């Protein structure tokens, strides 16, 4: 069907359609267009007219221009031959590789499994990483939210998940960024080929990457999330896998979204957000769920405005996230990696009838010793390290060889730490926590557990150091 | 075509319909448009009639023909309800085959009067220690649970609801209570799970489940607390009890913010609509206790909010203050210390169910709140002795997940604890000593609990072998 | 732009915008007695119920409706300008407010050719020759040229006297004015 | 509802048949002016962000395109225009002049130089 | 006369006659309903048509339906047959007791009295409560209001001097409960059925009770304060009697009203209120006022939204009262009940030529000595109150001793608290302040003056203390 733009207002456009009406959220593309610019239906304004958001630069059309009506919702190019593509929000590559050739086409706009399409008993995501797996593991198709994101190793831990998910369940992983930076999209392009999880030779790739841009108009930032979410359920659905989905930014999300609100003319909500943030928030993070047939587990980079915890757009992310991660600058500061926060990291599923009752009581174990020691550095600074007892120094030994312990080498940091990366699974980690925590190597030194795999590792150490 | 019983869509957008004819259509009527979705008619216009869609307003387009049904926004209601999972409309989403009922009751009916109702004078059990002896609820009233995220509120719902099979097992009629959970924009993923947890505790036969999960459209999250309202006072005015569970009362005022803002109306404070308070009203006013003259039937509500950072004085929270009978204050920072059920009895109230509790609980549980009064107040030899009372009355008020007690065990364990049998305990092994002690009693005395039970009351002769048995099991353990 | 002439009664609104343009279009080349005839016929023309259930539905496409307007006009042999206002109407969707048109253009015309409305009120009706004097006095207050059009009401809530509206002129020698004044003013 | 160019002066001009001998392609006859915005009726062939080109010799950007008229603004003082001036298309989306000819010299937004030390080089063009 | 209804929009629905148009506030009559549906007129919109605010549910209206106008404003039955009776916005009873048979109607719409009928007697009412007689002494005839957010005390309070005031009135009462509670009212009748206060079975009644409680549209929330009102305008000129009405909860007639001006198409004002915000409660409150054909003596429950009395509705409300009672949610935390902030309540008859001189006195030293203690708190919330002077630990433990003994145990807590309800006469309140400010009590602990009635319970409590 074919339509006349009547009307231009910034990024939005009034088409009309004189033969038959698209329905909403079609995606229309403008003919006479020296790139191709695809409009995404948002109204039905009456009168054959219809109102839509632009996903690229609307400079330049005319009150006149022929619309072709695609027929169904922006298709983007699923399957395999995705993995190790960048491609923007309408599914057109942007790493100029050529095209991304699939049997596959895939509509943005899906909808949420139905409820009989839903595990109904929860699990667990080993990532082969000892503080994430024990202090807050990942359920499996669940929301993982992710703070700090400044040169904490935000970036490194993304790609480590990566790897050990696509090397210990074997699935792939999608990472979509929402309003990315052009320099830090094409830097982590970057990252990406040279740790390994994207191979531009012998197509081994292990992650497809979505960009949409941080200068695409507004209507463009608020999809891609959901471009990303249809190339991560072709894998969970066709392929019957575990999925990761990292998206980067989620703040950047909600920002689109609200722009795009407010350009359609619709009246703010409580902070100036749009007064559809609930339900835009959840048409998607209701498609990241376990069907029965496979799963998707996203990580959210989340940033939290003016850092107010119960601003409008982190207080409803929070609502749907069933886990935490912390990265924090004074953990990088003392050397340990990942940085994560031991005692600032979250899970929900952190709960004995879950994770069962032994992996529960280790987590509780050392967290309540790593807080005994947080406890005693206020003393040991002030009344100094003399006037401990000798049931707290040996408390302190002990929180500082699990502090010690939680650091954990990378596969994909290999050239920042001269050791060679460990996947730790995780009896292995429960075993090694349990084993420290009762006391069982008391006799080594601190330096035996930094930077090891298995405990088995740090015996290994203490042995080739001592000797 | 018929302009009359019929109309085409002028426009669709921002998920409210404008129609153009059906020149017969009732305000508040359910309409049916040609896709499948279904409407309601709010502004009947001169020129148009503005519906909201109860669904996705994608599947709707300009020209699409909108045919009303010719009834007011109705519900299917019954016996055959108890067991399924319904959507906001009566639509089985479960699963399981059609719903197939009888009766169909509005969800914009009104509330009873001043004459129906009548104090409320029987308890509703929940089986958590804390709640059943320091702020008890009845039946009829309306009990807030207000917390914050994560901190123990849907579980206090859901050990109410498989409290109920004690009851809905039994023969005696009066005494079964058949609860509905119904949840509010909340993920799809914890609706399966709690209705898996049910279904394993045998708690299904006796539920309905009516969602309105994030993904659904706001009209359907602002619908689904009526619809499950009505589908609770189909029982209360059958002489039966209900016991309704709005899960949260918050989501559904953030969805009828988004309606109004939509259909462009005065934001008020925190952009919120003038009608919030009378949205909430109009659905918290129907949890009644009906006289013996109208059957004699309850329809108690639970409602749940959740607050932000621990702001009990915001806008919403104190809407739902002002409509319910009372709170249950669950506090993060007793969660996260380890308390659990962290229901803060220094803010939480009951107006209504003080009087309904039963006797040999009340009894008791009267020393319990001096108790903890006293030592409130006081966090050398008396102030010592509070403290060390209250710290085992607290730790005997913790409680594990999906374990709720009969009333009998809560009256022997709170007996044991306030009588000073633990003054000399340690205060960490109150738990393990509450753990044994509940199996020595449900092992071998059942005659003196089934007595208590019966008589519903501590008897004098039931005081002192309760007494026995506390010292003599102290002394063995 | 072209300096219309402006009418001798401003009408206001949409009606009166295109009122107003279509008295400016007929007042040079001088066809207002004409088009305001053509007005006429268009009132019943388009109130024929099967034109207007055809012109009231906005799911016939505008086309269709400007299609049919035109062979309507066609068949009638109308003239350019009351062809080209009804086009005009037709393609801003306004056939709605047409009948508001034509009565804006009535009581544009009536304006034009002279004509102040006029009122009278009285508790019962008048005798033919104290009508024929109030005719007589009324058009005294008049200019020179300017016929009258007198309405006579009967208003039984006044208790007598008479009630008299020459265009914004007002003069009340009612009973119940007069009851008032002196009740308000004995009162104080 | 109500439009912009729904002004009696412009239905006055359809109804006589007057709208044929004017060009609303390429030239326009403003409809409102104020605060900087003008209301431009006419220019059907004209570009989202083109310039227009004012009877006065002013330019200005026609930024929103509406199905009734223009809304273009002005790049400079709106004293000079007045309702009924004729505003003509220039044909191409606002570009400046670049170059190592512009190395010292002191220019406005547009490239025009304003420190009077004479014209610009200006050998190529950019948007 | 008859006209179609053309518009419903929630509870405003839009009414066409052809014929003579009704005059405003004029009531008319939806015919073909299953109840009485009156439609209060307020606008007339041009071409013959009129806005009108529904008095009921909506729900039902089909465009075209019939009205036919009444030709009178909602006229209700007033006399000496609606004491012990309930009635509702529009007279009728539903209490399902029969008609209320009176020989006389009242229009719920009358003009407020004139300036030449005002009365300047100002009295003292006592009212057995320490804080209210003695910092905020109400007066006979007077307007007395109770500004409190949720859950505060205001319905304890109300129910409290209905309780003390209406036992020893000779005269008669009426409760207009507007917006509140159902199963509240229905508590307040079944106590005064059981206290004697209305007879089912006689005509000795005293309490006339109107009720549009929470569950009522906004319509009928606005016009039910009118209604008692009335019902106490003809106590007082008519019958010419001194009345009490106690009204709960006059916020609820303003916030009713901002639902329905939304859709009266007025302009909003500071925060989604109606632009007639104040003109409205003025009209209101005037009529409540004790002019030279009687008294009216009444007590007004007001909530403050997010407990903010910076809000257009208390705010506006203060300027109508003779006495403020302001609630305050932190003493109420602290356990004092009532909960009556002693520095925010005011009386215009706190006047040493109305009171006395020791009442005066006694009341300006307490409230000096506890706003030298608000002075004092800021300082002593982190430095301690090791960092003061005797003189200011002195006025902290006066202040603290005052605070408590402020505090009271009501008889409609009898079945909250257990303890016993205690009336403190006027004397014994000032005698006991006098003795605290001196300090004659400074070797009692402050808890010794926690809910007793007079001082000397507290010298009592004080001994059981030490024992
Ligand atoms: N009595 C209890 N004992 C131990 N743990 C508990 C108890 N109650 C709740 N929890 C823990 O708290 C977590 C959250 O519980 P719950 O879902 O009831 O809180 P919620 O307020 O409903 O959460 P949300 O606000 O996210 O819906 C659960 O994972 C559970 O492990
Ligand atoms: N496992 C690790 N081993 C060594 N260095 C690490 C590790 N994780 C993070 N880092 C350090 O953290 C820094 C920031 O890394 P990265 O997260 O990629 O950047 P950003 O935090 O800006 O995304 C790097 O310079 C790297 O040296
Ligand atoms: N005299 C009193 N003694 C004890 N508690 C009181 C007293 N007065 C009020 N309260 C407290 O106030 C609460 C009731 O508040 P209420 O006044 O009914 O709410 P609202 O302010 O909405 O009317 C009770 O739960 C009780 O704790
Ligand atoms: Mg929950
Ligand atoms: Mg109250």
């Amino acid at each position: 069907t074919t339509g006349r733009i009547v009307a231009v207002i910034g990024a939005v456009v009034d088409v009309q359609f004189d033969e038959g009406l698209p329905p909403i959220l079609n995606a229309l593309e403008v003919q006479g267009r020296e790139t191709r610019l695809v409009l995404e239906v948002a109204q039905h304004l009456g009168e054959s007219t219809v109102r839509t958001i632009a996903m690229d630069g609307t400079e330049g059309l005319v009150r006149g221009q022929k619309v072709l009506d695609s027929g169904a919702p922006i298709r983007i190019p699923v399957g395999p031959e995705t993995l190790g593509r960048i491609m923007n929000v309408i599914g057109e590559p942007i790493d100029e590789r050529g095209p991304i050739k699939t049997k596959q086409f895939a509509a943005i706009h899906a909808e949420a499994p139905e409820f009989v399409e839903m595990s109904v008993e929860q699990e667990i995501l080993v990532t082969g990483i000892k503080v994430v797996d024990l202090l807050a593991p990942y359920a499996k198709g669940g929301k993982i939210g992710l703070f700090g994101g400044a040169g904490v190793g935000k970036t490194v831990l993304i790609m480590e998940l990566i790897n050990n998910v696509a090397k210990a369940h074997g699935g792939y992983s999608v990472f979509a960024g929402v309003g990315e930076r052009t320099r830090e999209g094409n830097d982590l392009y970057h990252e990406m080929i040279e740790s390994g999880v994207i191979n531009l030779k012998d197509a081994t790739s292990k992650v497809a990457l979505v960009y949409g841009q941080m200068n695409e108009p507004p209507g463009a930032r608020a999809r891609v999330a959901l471009t990303g979410l249809t190339v991560a359920e072709y894998f969970r659905d066709q392929e019957g896998q575990d999925v990761l989905l990292f998206i980067d930014n989620i703040f950047r999300f909600t920002q689109a979204g609200s722009e795009v609100s407010a350009l359609l003319g619709r009246i703010p909500s409580a902070v100036g957000y749009q007064p559809t943030l609930a339900t835009d928030m959840g048409t998607m993070q209701e498609r990241i769920t376990t069907t029965k047939k496979g799963s998707i587990t996203s990580v959210q980079a989340i940033y939290v405005p003016a850092d107010d915890l119960t601003d409008p757009a982190p207080a409803t992310t929070f609502a749907h996230l069933d886990a935490t991660t912390v990265l924090s600058r004074a953990i990088a500061e003392l050397g340990i990696y990942p940085a994560v926060d031991p005692l600032d990291s979250t899970s929900r599923i952190m709960d004995p009838n879950i994770v069962g009752s032994e992996h529960y009581d280790v987590a509780r174990g050392v967290q309540k010793i790593l807080q005994d020691y947080k406890s005693l550095q206020d003393i040991i600074a002030i009344l100094g390290m003399d006037e401990l007892s000798e049931e707290d120094k040996l408390t302190v030994s002990r929180a500082r060889k699990i502090q010690r312990f939680l650091s954990q080498p990378f596969q994909v940091a290999e050239v920042f730490t001269g050791h060679l990366g460990k996947l730790v699974p995780l009896k292995e980690t429960i075993k090694g926590f349990q084993q420290i925590l009762a006391g069982e190597y008391d006799h080594l030194p601190e330096q035996a557990f930094y930077m090891v795999g298995p405990i088995e590792e740090a015996v290994a150490k203490a042995d080739k150091l001592a000797e | 075509v018929d302009l009359e019983e019929t109309g085409r869509v002028l426009s669709i957008g921002d998920g409210i319909a404008r129609v153009h004819g059906l020149r017969n259509v009732q305000a508040e009527e359910m309409v049916e448009f040609s896709s499948g979705l279904k409407g309601m008619s709010l502004n009947l216009e001169p020129d148009n009639v503005g519906v909201v869609v109860f669904g996705n307003d994608k599947l709707i387009k300009e020209g699409d023909i909108v045919k009303r049904t010719g009834a007011i926004v109705d519900v299917p209601v019954g016996e055959e309800l108890l067991g399924r999972v319904v959507d906001a409309l009566g639509n089985a989403i479960d699963g399981k085959g059609p719903i197939g009922s009888k009766a169909r009751r509005r969800v914009g009916l009104k509330a009873p009067g001043i004459i129906p109702r009548i104090s409320v004078r029987e308890p509703m059990q929940t089986g958590i220690k804390a709640v059943d002896s320091l702020v008890p609820i009845g039946r009829g009233q309306r009990e807030l649970i207000i917390g914050d995220r994560q901190t123990g509120k849907t579980s206090i719902a859901i050990d109410t609801i498989i409290n109920q099979k004690r009851f809905n097992d039994g023969t005696d009629e009066k005494k079964k209570l058949y609860c509905i959970y119904v949840a509010i924009g909340q993920k799809r993923s914890t609706v399966a799970q709690l209705v898996k947890r049910l279904t394993d505790a045998d708690a299904m036969k006796y539920t309905i489940v009516v969602s309105a999960t994030a993904s659904d459209a706001a009209p359907l999250q602002y619908l689904a607390p009526y619809s499950g309202c009505s589908m609770g006072e189909y029982f209360r005015d059958n002489g039966k009890h209900a016991l309704i569970i709005y899960d949260d009362l918050s989501k559904q005022a953030v969805a009828y913010r988004q309606m109004s803002l939509l259909l462009r109306r005065p934001p008020g404070r925190e952009a919120y609509p003038g009608d919030v308070f009378y949205l909430h009203s109009r659905l918290l006013e129907r949890a009644a206790k009906m006289n013996d003259a109208f059957g004699g039937g309850s329809l108690t509500a639970l409602p749940v909010i959740e607050t932000q950072a621990g702001d009990v004085s915001a806008y919403i929270p104190t809407n739902v203050i002002s409509i319910t009978d009372g709170q249950i204050f669950l506090e993060t920072e007793l969660f996260y210390k380890g308390i659990r059920p962290a229901i803060n009895v220094g803010l939480s109230v009951s107006r209504v169910g003080s009087a309904a509790q039963t006797r040999a609980m009340k009894q008791v549980a009267g020393t319990m709140k001096l108790e903890l009064a006293q030592y409130r107040e006081v966090a050398d030899a008396a102030t010592q002795q509070l403290l060390s009372r209250g710290v085992r009355l607290t730790e005997l008020l913790k409680q594990g997940q999906y374990s709720p007690m009969a009333i009998e065990e809560q009256v022997a364990v709170i007996y044991a604890g306030v009588r000073g049998y633990l003054d000399k305990l340690e205060p960490s092994k109150i738990t393990k000593f509450e753990n044994a002690f509940l199996s020595h009693v449900i092992s071998q005395h059942q005659a003196l609990l089934s007595k208590i039970r019966t008589d519903g009351k501590i008897s004098e002769e039931s005081d002192a072998k309760l007494k026995e048995i506390v010292t003599n099991f102290l002394a063995g353990f | 732009f072209a300096k219309l002439v402006r009418p001798p009664v401003q009408i206001y609104g949409i009606e009166g915008r295109y009122a107003t343009a279509l008295y400016s279009a007929a007042s040079k080349q001088n066809k207002l007695e004409q088009v305001e005839k053509e007005l006429l016929r268009v009132g019943q023309i388009l109130k024929e119920p099967k034109m207007a259930a055809s012109l009231l539905n906005p799911y016939v496409k505008r086309s269709v409706k400007v299609k049919s307007l035109s062979d309507m006009t066609a068949k009638e042999k109308f003239s350019p300008l009351t062809s080209n206002l009804i086009n005009l109407l037709a393609e801003n969707g306004r056939l709605t407010n047409t009948p508001a048109v034509i009565s804006a253009f009535s009581t544009m015309m009536s304006v034009h050719r002279g004509e102040v409305p006029c009122t009278v009120t009285t508790a019962s009706a008048l005798d033919e020759a104290t009508l024929t004097e109030l005719k007589t006095v009324l058009k005294s207050f008049l200019s020179k040229g300017q016929v009258l059009k007198l309405e006579v009401k009967i208003d039984p809530s006044i208790m007598g006297g008479m009630i008299v509206r020459i265009g914004e002129k007002y003069v009340d020698m009612s009973a119940k004015t007069k009851i008032q004044k002196l009740s308000r003013a004995m009162r104080e | 509802k109500t439009g912009t160019a729904e002004v009696s002066s412009i239905l006055e001009e359809r109804i006589l048949g007057a709208d044929t001998s004017v060009d609303l392609e390429e030239t326009g006859r403003v409809l409102s002016i104020g605060d900087g915005i003008a209301r431009v009726h006419g220019l059907r062939n004209v570009q989202a962000e083109e310039m227009v080109e004012f009877s006065s010799g002013l330019k200005g950007m026609s930024l929103n395109l509406e199905p009734d008229n223009v809304g273009v603004v002005v790049f400079g003082n709106d004293k000079l225009i007045k309702e009924g001036d004729i505003v003509k298309r220039t044909g191409a989306i606002v570009d400046v002049p670049v170059g190592e000819e512009l190395l010292g010299r002191v220019v406005d937004a547009l490239g025009n130089a304003i420190d009077g030390k004479g014209p610009i080089g200006s050998k190529a063009r950019r948007r």
